[PDB]
RNA sequence: GAACUUGAGUGCAGAAGAGGAGAGUGGAAUUCCACGUGUAGCGGUGAAAUGCGUAGAGAUGUGGAGGAACACCAGUGGCGAAGGCGACUCUCUGGUCUGUAACUGACGCUGAGGAGCGAAAGCGUGGGGAGCGAACAGGAUUAGAUACCCUGGUAGUCCACGCCGUAAACGAUGAGUGCUAAGUGUUAGGGGGUUUCCGCCCCUUAGUGCUGCAGCUAACGCAUUAAGCACUCCGCCUGGGGAGUACGGUCGCAAGACUGAAACUCAAAGGAAUUGACGGGGGCCCGCACAAGCGGUGGAGCAUGUGGUUUAAUUCGAAGCAACGCG
């Protein structure tokens, strides 16, 4: 596929960013691996920091 | 290998069927079909006899009762000795049916195999008999063993 | 009362199955060794159909007819189960697969030839 | 002694990382606790039994306690000298890589002895204990079963500091440097050729995979991440056993570690590969081999042959299938 992040150019994902974060995050809530999101082993890392971080702040579901 | 088939004769001179000529072949001692057929036809004219009717309906209301639908096989995997029933197949429903009357007629006792033979037709017609035990054993050996099919 | 959750436990031993109440409360509960299967067969499919079956007769004569139903852990007879609470007489509307996930946790018993 | 900038290092600029240490916090799940639902099982196995259970279990709902590991990301991905390091957040802190040109100007490599790190188990002291689990107990299996299996369960696993200092501690491959075809993924960078981009291509680093030429090798294979071609330095080997033993010494609370023989004994031990045979390894197939049947033998009587034993001789030969109504 493609990458998400080379394509808009959008640098440090801002945990704010729910709804972003919400699209890369699986169905029940788990975070989805690379080669279903096609994005770079760097933002996948940037992303699950972010989502990790957002989880923690109930931002972000865990289970469902 | 392959699968390989048999076959059998169609009439009999009076009661023109074919699995009566195929209940001739069962209960043949060392090779007399003569014997075999005389205690057939004595014993047919006996359930002619002592039930008014025609014996070829009575004889396949036996065999009706007597022809089991479900075997039970075998399956022993591990330490289990597991049985697993099968459904028949209806020529070994026929077969069955047919080692079934032969055996358990045989096995009954009275003063001439068409005896035994002509009172087994008639506890297999009204269903409870010797045979018909086995019937039902077998049935229950797969009513027991259902949690595998 | 009309409406509870089927809570369904299917393991390699036993596939037991409670229809409880939406709040959790247990109208009727029967297993697969309730049923009387003592042995293996237990794990068979056929004994869960046969649990889910008089499950499904206990809360019909307790008078609740829309489930929510929920499998729980490993086993075989999930699905024959699921099958068996339709064709008894219930609606199964929603299929909750939820069998208990450890994140990380404690550490599993030892593997078995050992 | 004077000069140089390539090697080395400082400066500036970014980048990435489970690099480390201290504190705080989270969400599953497991156990336990209390209460409701409710009834007869649960658990477990190849099969069962011990256990748990009507004193109300397992299931299920809510709440609480407490400990330990951090699903998905997750990847021949990253970092570290190696051990090793996976939740999150901050505090302090180590190293690397990339672009140079600002500086230094050989400041470098290696390193016995020394000093340190050093998985796991173990030891000391104090905490901690949820799961697991040596030991131990019960149940099974079995000829036996101090085992595998099952049910329980102590130390330990966890934490603080101190000791041990060992691993198939492995890449079974010392460190440094230079040279010696390619193809190909990938990780973190840089620059270029159109486009502001997306992105394609080209080019270059440092790390990390695979296939491969020359070359090497006993062969398997290695091959720019060398096991090639060289130079420097260190460590180590000189048949197998005895034996990493004994003695001595050092270190250790201990367990032990390190150093380390000899008498005696053998003509082998060994590597890699080849042909077979075998496997309670995989695949395919076949046969009265199995199943599906039918009739028997084993029981009785006799016929017959053979072992023993009686014998003057009980002639000799055959001896699992493949001797025994055989010569």
């Amino acid at each position: 596929k493609v990458c998400y992040f080379t394509s808009n150019g959008i640098t440090h994902i801002d945990y704010k960013d729910v709804d972003l974060l919400k699209k890369f995050v699986s169905e029940r809530g788990k975070i989805l691996p690379r080669r279903v999101t096609g994005t770079n082993a760097k933002y996948q890392r940037k992303l699950t920091a972010a989502i990790k971080r957002a989880r923690q702040m109930a931002l972000l579901p865990y289970v469902s | 290998k392959g699968p390989v088939a048999k076959r059998d004769v169609l009439p009999d001179p009076i009661y023109n069927s074919k699995l009566v000529s195929r209940l001739i072949n069962k209960m043949m001692i060392d090779g007399k079909k003569g014997k075999s057929q005389t205690i057939l036809y004595k014993s047919f004219d006996i359930i002619k006899e002592r039930t008014g009717n025609d014996a070829m309906e009575v004889f396949e209301q036996a065999l009706k009762n007597i022809m089991p639908v479900l075997e039970v096989k075998a399956r022993r995997v591990g330490g289990a000795n597991y049985q697993v029933p099968v459904e028949v197949r209806p020529e070994r429903r026929t077969t069955l049916g047919l080692r079934w009357l032969v055996n358990y007629a045989r096995l009954r006792g009275e003063k001439t195999m068409e005896e035994r033979l002509a009172n087994e037709i008639l506890d297999a017609a009204n269903n409870t008999g010797a045979a018909v035990k086995k019937r039902e054993d077998t049935h229950k050996m797969a009513e027991a063993n259902k949690a595998f099919a | 009362i009309e409406s509870g959750i089927a809570h369904i436990r299917s393991t390699f031993n036993n596939t037991i199955v409670t229809i409880t109440d939406t709040h959790g409360n247990a109208i009727s509960w029967s297993s697969a060794g309730a049923l009387g299967f003592r042995g293996s067969r237990k794990s068979t499919p056929f004994a869960a159909q046969m649990a889910a079956e008089t499950a499904a007769k206990g809360s019909i004569e307790h008078g609740l007819k829309t489930l929510e139903v929920t499998v729980k852990g490993p086993g075989s007879g999930r699905e024959a189960a699921i099958r068996a609470l339709q064709a008894a007489g219930l609606e199964v509307t929603a299929i909750r697969d939820v069998t208990p996930v450890p994140h990380n946790g404690c550490r599993p018993p030892k593997r078995r030839r050992v």
